[PDB]
């Protein structure tokens, strides 16, 4: 018994999404399925129900407005639309009958961008700052390590990572989305 | 929903030998009045540990009500296990979660090691100027970090991200950046990242005069 859902799933503001649920390994219109909201370090919140049988829905009324739910008996899954999308939608979403590995959802209206990398120099303790890149994820290698995981502001992503030596270092960053690495030197 | 699923701590440090507890408290009686109180467990996909107070399959945890303050006690950790723990509801309508209690590796006390950096001179040279501040190996998690400019604090546009435990020093690195527009940048000489923690009744300052 398994239900499908995608990795990932992007939206600019103010559009809509619809998020996939597939079921197999048990009869399809035999469990309700749920759908749960979980924003990074802010608990979990049930978004709402479908019976597959009759497509009855149910929703708590915080997400009525925003979500439409689905049921499709001839392939067996369901699915949850989210309208008029803001970036406080950015988050994982479940279905639950068992439940899916979850789909995360970003919302932004950023294209593809390459970061840029900034070098940062005064035990000693160097970085290096990758500002404003879209999307995730990105590869930071040194030749101590510390890869701070990175923040969604205003679309794009900024991330930090920081190496300590004893006393040429450089730090390598590579963004496969935008097929681009960088190299910086530090002072 | 409605119904607000409060839990503490929000992180519980635990040591993988010896017992562990954590609390829930409801904003409303879960107390049903068909008789049952409908309080679950679960441990982050997210799986459910224990229904109403008993286990059903996991097993080892308790399990104890009741009315408006539950708790969840293992009789010994292990790092299974190791994960953020929500409890649950459904009087009530509708079910409400509460913010969870992430279970961490207790180690000894230990101060951040701070270091900042100024914005480098390609970034100005773009037209923007951050500020990036260092706290490195450091516990527990729970710290306290403050930007002031000219010996002013400054609250707005500052981003702050920290790691996991480390598994090998189960330490935390956390990370503050604050980001200026560079005509801003230049209007002041003095950046400060003043960090507070348990491991010191002072602050750590760290500072540059540009």
């Amino acid at each position: 018994v398994q239900l499908q859902q995608p990795g990932a799933e992007f939206a600019m503001p103010g559009t809509s999404v619809k998020l996939s649920c597939k079921a197999a390994g048990y009869t399809f219109t035999s469990y309700w399925i749920h759908w749960l909201k979980q924003r990074p370090g802010q608990g979990l919140e049930w978004i709402g129900e479908i019976d597959p049988s009759d497509s009855y829905t149910n929703h708590n009324q915080k997400f009525r407005g925003k979500s439409t739910l689905t049921a499709d008996i001839s392939s067996s899954t369901a699915y949850m639309q989210l309208s008029s999308l803001t970036s406080e939608d950015s988050a994982v979403y479940y279905c639950a009958a068992f439940w899916g590995q979850g789909t995360t959802l970003t919302v932004s209206s950023a294209k593809t961008t390459p970061p840029s990398v900034y070098p940062l120099a005064p035990s000693v303790t160097l970085g290096c700052l990758v500002k404003g890149y879209f999307p995730e994820s990105v590869t930071v290698t040194w030749n101590s390590v510390h890869t701070f995981p990175a923040l969604l502001q205003s679309g794009l992503y900024t991330m930090s990572s920081s190496v300590t030596v004893p006393s040429t270092v450089t730090c390598s960053v590579a963004h496969p989305a935008s097929s681009t690495t960088v190299d910086k030197k530090l002072e | 929903g409605d119904v607000v699923m409060t839990q503490t701590p929000l992180t519980l440090s635990v040591t993988i030998g010896q017992p562990a507890s954590m609390s829930c408290k409801s904003s409303q009686s879960l107390l049903d009045r068909d008789g049952k109180t409908y309080l679950n467990w679960f441990f982050w996909r997210l799986i459910y540990l224990v229904s109403k107070l008993d286990s059903g399959v996991p097993d080892r945890f308790t399990g104890g009500g009741s009315g408006t303050d539950f708790t969840l006690k293992i009789n010994r950790v292990e790092a299974e296990d190791l994960g953020i723990y929500y409890c649950w509801q459904g009087t009530h309508f509708p079910q409400t979660f509460g913010g969870g209690t992430k279970l961490d590796i207790k180690r000894a006390d230990a101060a951040p090691t701070v270091s900042i950096f100024p914005p480098s001179s390609e970034q100005l040279t773009s037209g923007g100027a951050s500020v990036v501040c260092f706290l490195n190996n450091f516990y527990p998690k729970d710290i306290n970090v403050k930007w002031k400019i000219d010996g002013s604090e400054r609250q707005n546009g500052v981003l702050n991200s920290w790691t996991d435990q480390d598994s090998k020093d189960s330490t935390y690195s956390m990370s503050s950046t604050l980001t200026l527009t560079k005509d801003e940048y230049e209007r002041h000489n003095s950046y400060t990242c003043e960090a507070t923690h348990k491991t010191s009744t002072s602050p750590i300052v760290k500072s540059f005069n540009r």
